[PDB]
C-alpha cells in the first residue's frame, strides 16, 4: 500500500522515512473507515453492479455475444460475468490499499497478452470497465464516488495504452 | 515486501474473495494504530546512532567481543559491526511501520546465517546487541511502541538463530 | 550446439578418424530431411501464436490451474506461462531443424526444473500443456513431421521430470 | 554446421529462422552428396596426398630435417607426418559442415601458441599447408577443387595473421 | 608489506614482478635489522613512552578528566591507556612492514566511526598521536626516529581526515 | 593475500601483543632469504617460457593426452593447458617471493578442483606437469632456491588432490 511504497523509497535511499512521508502515511492510515465502507457496499452490490454493467456493454457490442464472437454461447458469457466480478473484486482492493498496487499485480500485467490469447478484444474491455465503473459508481455517495473513480480509471488507462 | 494491509488482500485474492469481516477486522486494528506506528518512527529516526551506541555500550563493550581475539577487535571490525546493527534498527522499523515482517525476511535474513558462518561473526553476541537495541528502543518510544518494535527484533534474532 | 552433421564429425574428431561408411550413412539421412525441416520450420513460425493459444486452450483453461490457488491465475503468471510455451515451441523447432537434441540440454533444461520448483511452477500441467503443443503442431505440419517435432517436445518434458 | 549457425543467429534474435535463412539451409541440406564424395576422395587418397605435399614442403625446407631443424630424426619427420593427415582430416570436416567451425574449433584455435611451444615454424605450417592444398586438389573434379579450395585457404590466412 | 605490494600490482597485470621493483624489495629486505632494533627499542620502553605521552596529553587537555569528559574516571582513563600502548604496537608493525598496511587495516579504517561511537573526540586522538610521536622519537637514535617518524605522521593525517 | 612478514604481524597482532623473540628469529629468517628469493624471480621471470615447454615435453607429449579422447587433443585444448602451466609457475614464484603460499589459497586453489572435474581435466597428469616444472625450475634457479619453489609448486599439487 501507500505504507510499502514510501518504505521502499526510503531503503533504496539507505535511510528512515522523512517527515513529509510519515505525515503521508498518518494521512492516509486515517482514511481507512470510508475505504472500508466502500469496499463493502461494492462486495455487497456485486451482482448488481455486473448485471448493470453487463446490460450497457452489450447493447453497445452485441457483436460479442452473436456467432464469431468471443463471448457467443452461456458457457462463454458467464465467463464474462465472471471477469467482471473479478476486476470490481480488484477496485475494492485498490481502494483499501490506497494506490494502484493490487489491481497492477493481479490484473493488469500482462492483460493484454492474456486476453489476446483469448480473443478477447481489449478495446472490448476497455468498454467493459467504463460502464462497470458508471454502474459501480452510482451506487456510492458523491464523495465516494470520487474517491473510486480514480481506481476504475487507472484500469481503463492502462487497457487503452501501450 | 508486503505492509499489513496488502498481507490482508493477498490473503483474500488466492481464494478469489472480496475481504470479509475478519478481513476488515484486522485492516482496522492497522489503520487504528497510525499514530503509534509514525510517532515511533519518527522517534527512532531521531535517535538511531544514540540508540546504537547506548546497545553496545550495555552488551558488547569491555567484553572479550572488543579485545584480540574477538570479532569487533580492530576498527575495520568495529564500524563494520555497528553498521550491522544501524541496518537492523532502520529494518526493524520499517517493519513495525508496515506492520509486517517480510521486509526482513527478504532483504535482511536472506543468506545472512550463512554470511556470519562463513565469516566468523559471532551470532550469539550479535543477538545480545540486537535484544539491547530492543530495550533501549522500548526505553525511548515507551511501552506500547516498545512491544511492536520488540516484535520485529526478536524476528530477526529468531532468523539469526 | 551441435546439429546432425557436427554431431557425427565429433564422434569422428574424438577418434582421430574420417569418417566411415555408417557415419556418412548418417549424414545422408540428415541432408536428404533437409525439405521436410525447413517446411516444418516455415509452418510453425508463420503458425507460432495460434499453435500456443490453440494448445492453452485444450490443455489449461477451465481448469483449477487457471483460478485462485492455480499457477496461472493472476495476468502477470498467465502471461508468463504463455511466454514459457512460446518459448518450448521454438527451441524444439530449433532442435527439429538441427536434428539434435543439445540445444534443449544447453539453453532451455539447465536449471529448469531447479528454478520452477523454487517458483512453484507446477511441472505437471506444464508437461501436459507441452504435450498438447505437440498434438496441435502435428495437426498443421503433418504425420512426418509432426513425429520429429514430437521427439523434441517430448525430449523437454522428459527433462523436466 | 551452416545449420547451427542460422539457429545462433535466430536465438541471440529471439525469433525464428527467416525465410531467407532457411533457404539457405535448404540450398546447403541439397549439395550433401558432392560434400561426401569429396570427403571420401580425401580419405581414400589420404597417403598419396601427404607423401607428395611432403615431398614439396622438405624441397622447399630441407632445413627442418637438418640437425637443430624442428623435424629432425625419424620420430619428428613422423610426427610432422601425422599432423599433415590430421589437418587433411580436418578439412573433410569443414567441407561436410559447409563452414571453418570444426576446423577451427579442433586446428586452429591456440595453434599458434601451441606450434610456438613445440619449436615448429608457424610460417612452416603455412608452407605445409599450401602445398597440402596442392596435392589434395589435384586428385578433385575441377568443380570439386574449386568447392575445397577455400577450407585450405582458411586454414592458411588463419595461420599467416595475427 | 613491501613484498606484498609488489606481488599485487604484478598480478594485477597479469606479470612477473619487474627488474625494478624486485631491486626495490632488495633494499627493502636488507633493512631487515634497522626495524626490528626500532621495534624491540619502542616495545621495551612502552610504559614510559605512554606516561610521557598521557602526561602531556592531559596537560593540554585536562577536560578529557573533567566530568563529562570521555576519560572522566579511572576505568575510562586506563581505557585510553591501554588504546596508547596498541597504537605503539601497531606503529612497530608498520615499521617492520615497511608501509602502512597494518597500521590502517587494524588500527585506521572505520577509526572515526568507532571513536565517535564511543564519545572520544577525534581530535584529541590526534594530539594524542602527536604527543605519542614525541615520546617514542625521543629515545631512538637521530637515524632511526626518521625512518619511524612516517608512521606516526600517518595515523596522524588519517585522524585529521574525512 | 600475506607474505612471511604480516603472517608473524597478524599472527601477534590477534593476541595484542609485541613481536616476541620467536617471532623477530622468523623475520630474520626471512630479511636474510632475500637475495635467494629475488634472484630465483629474476631467472624465472627471464625463462618462464621455456621452463613451461621444457616440463610439457618431460611429463605429457607424446603420451595418450594429446591424442583424440585426451584432454590436451585440439589446439584449443593445448593452449589452454600451456595458459594453466604458465598461471602454476607465475604464481608459485609470487608464492616463493612472498615466502607465504596464501596468494596460492587465494586465487589459484579457490574452487580450481572442482572447475577441473566440471570440464573433465585430468588431475593426475596436471599434477604431473606441475612436478615436471618443479624439476626443470631446480635445474635453472639452483639447489636452494629450487628448494623453496618447490614448497610452492607442491602445494598447488596437493591442493588439487
Ligand atoms: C467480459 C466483460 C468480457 C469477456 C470476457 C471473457 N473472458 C474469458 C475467459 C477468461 N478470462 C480470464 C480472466 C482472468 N484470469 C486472471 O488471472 C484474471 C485476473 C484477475 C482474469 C481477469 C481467463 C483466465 C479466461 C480463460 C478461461 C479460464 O477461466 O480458464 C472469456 C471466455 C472466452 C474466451 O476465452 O474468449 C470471455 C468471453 N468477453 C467480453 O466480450 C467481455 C468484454
Ligand atoms: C556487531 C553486532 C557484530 C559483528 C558484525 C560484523 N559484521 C560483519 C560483516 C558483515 N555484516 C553484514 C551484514 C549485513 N549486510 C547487509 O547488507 C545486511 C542487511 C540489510 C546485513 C545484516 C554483511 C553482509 C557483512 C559482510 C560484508 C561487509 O562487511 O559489508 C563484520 C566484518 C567481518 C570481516 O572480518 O569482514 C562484523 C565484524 N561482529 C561482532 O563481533 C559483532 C557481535
Ligand atoms: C505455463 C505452461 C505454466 C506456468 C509457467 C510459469 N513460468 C514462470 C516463470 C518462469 N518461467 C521461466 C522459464 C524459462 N525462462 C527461460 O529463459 C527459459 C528458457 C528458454 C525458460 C523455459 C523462467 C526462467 C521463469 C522465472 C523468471 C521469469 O518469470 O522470467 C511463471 C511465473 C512464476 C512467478 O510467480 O513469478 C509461470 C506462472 N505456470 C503454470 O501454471 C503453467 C502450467
Ligand atoms: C609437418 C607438416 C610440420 C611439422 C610438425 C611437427 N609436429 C610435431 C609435434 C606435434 N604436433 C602436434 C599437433 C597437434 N595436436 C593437436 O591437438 C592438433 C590438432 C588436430 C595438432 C595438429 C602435437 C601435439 C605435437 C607434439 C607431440 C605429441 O603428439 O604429443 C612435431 C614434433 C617435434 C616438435 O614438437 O617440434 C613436428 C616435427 N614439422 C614440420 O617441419 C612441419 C612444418
Ligand atoms: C586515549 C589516548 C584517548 C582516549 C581513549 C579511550 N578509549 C576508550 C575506549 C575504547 N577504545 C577502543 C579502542 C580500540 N579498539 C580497537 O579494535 C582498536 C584498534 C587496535 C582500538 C584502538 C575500544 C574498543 C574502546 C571501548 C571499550 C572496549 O575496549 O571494549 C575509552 C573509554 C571511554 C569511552 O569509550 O568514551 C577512552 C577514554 N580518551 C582520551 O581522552 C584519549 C584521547
Ligand atoms: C590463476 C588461476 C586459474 C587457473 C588455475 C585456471 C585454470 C583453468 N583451466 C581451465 C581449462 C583448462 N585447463 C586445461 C588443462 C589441461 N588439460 C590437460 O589435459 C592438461 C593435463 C592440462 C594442462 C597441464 C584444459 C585443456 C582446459 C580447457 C577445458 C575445455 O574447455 O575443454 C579453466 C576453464 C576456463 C578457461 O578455459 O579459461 C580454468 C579456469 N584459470 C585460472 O584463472
Amino acid at each position: 500500500s501507500v505504507v510499502s511504497q514510501v518504505i521502499l523509497q526510503a531503503d533504496d535511499q539507505l535511510r528512515y522515512p522523512t517527515s513529509g512521508e510519515l505525515k503521508g502515511i498518518q494521512a492516509f492510515l486515517t482514511t481507512g473507515a470510508q475505504r472500508i465502507r466502500i469496499a463493502e457496499t461494492l462486495a455487497e452490490n456485486e451482482k448488481k453492479i455486473v448485471d448493470q454493467a453487463q446490460k450497457q456493454l452489450f447493447k453497445k457490442h452485441p457483436e460479442y455475444r452473436a456467432p464469431g464472437g468471443n463471448a457467443y454461447g452461456q458457457r462463454q458469457y458467464n465467463q464474462c460475468l465472471r471477469d467482471y466480478g473479478w476486476y470490481l473484486r480488484l477496485v475494492t482492493y485498490g481502494v483499501l490499499a490506497g494506490n494502484k498496487e493490487p489491481i497492477e499485480t493481479t490484473g493488469l500485467i500482462g492483460v493484454k497478452e492474456m486476453y489476446n490469447s483469448l480473443n478477447v478484444p481489449v478495446p472490448g474491455m476497455v468498454d467493459a470497465v467504463t460502464v462497470l465503473k458508471d454502474a459501480a459508481l452510482g451506487l456510492l455517495s458523491a464523495e465516494d464516488a470520487n474517491e473510486t473513480a480514480p481506481y476504475f480509471d487507472y484500469i481503463i488507462q492502462f487497457m487503452s495504452h501501450h | 515486501m508486503q505492509d499489513a494491509i496488502t498481507a490482508v488482500i493477498n490473503s483474500a485474492d488466492v481464494q478469489g474473495k472480496y475481504l470479509d469481516g475478519a478481513a476488515m477486522d484486522k485492516l482496522k486494528s492497522y489503520f487504528a494504530s497510525g499514530e503509534l506506528r509514525v510517532r515511533a518512527a519518527s522517534v527512532i529516526s531521531a535517535n538511531a546512532a544514540t540508540i546504537v551506541k547506548e546497545a553496545v555500550a550495555k552488551s558488547l563493550l569491555y567484553s572479550d567481543v572488543t579485545r584480540p581475539g574477538g570479532n569487533m577487535y580492530t576498527t575495520r571490525r568495529y564500524a563494520a559491526c555497528i553498521r550491522d546493527l544501524d541496518y537492523y534498527l532502520r529494518y526493524a522499523t520499517y517493519a513495525m511501520l508496515a506492520g509486517d515482517a517480510s521486509i526482513l525476511d527478504e532483504r535482511v535474513l536472506n543468506g545472512l546465517k550463512e554470511t556470519y558462518n562463513s565469516l566468523g561473526v559471532p551470532i550469539s553476541s550479535t543477538v545480545q546487541a540486537i535484544q539491547a537495541i530492543k530495550e533501549v528502543t522500548a526505553s525511548l518510544v515507551g511501552a506500547d511502541a516498545g512491544k511492536e518494535m520488540g516484535v520485529y527484533l526478536d524476528y530477526i534474532c529468531s532468523g539469526l538463530s
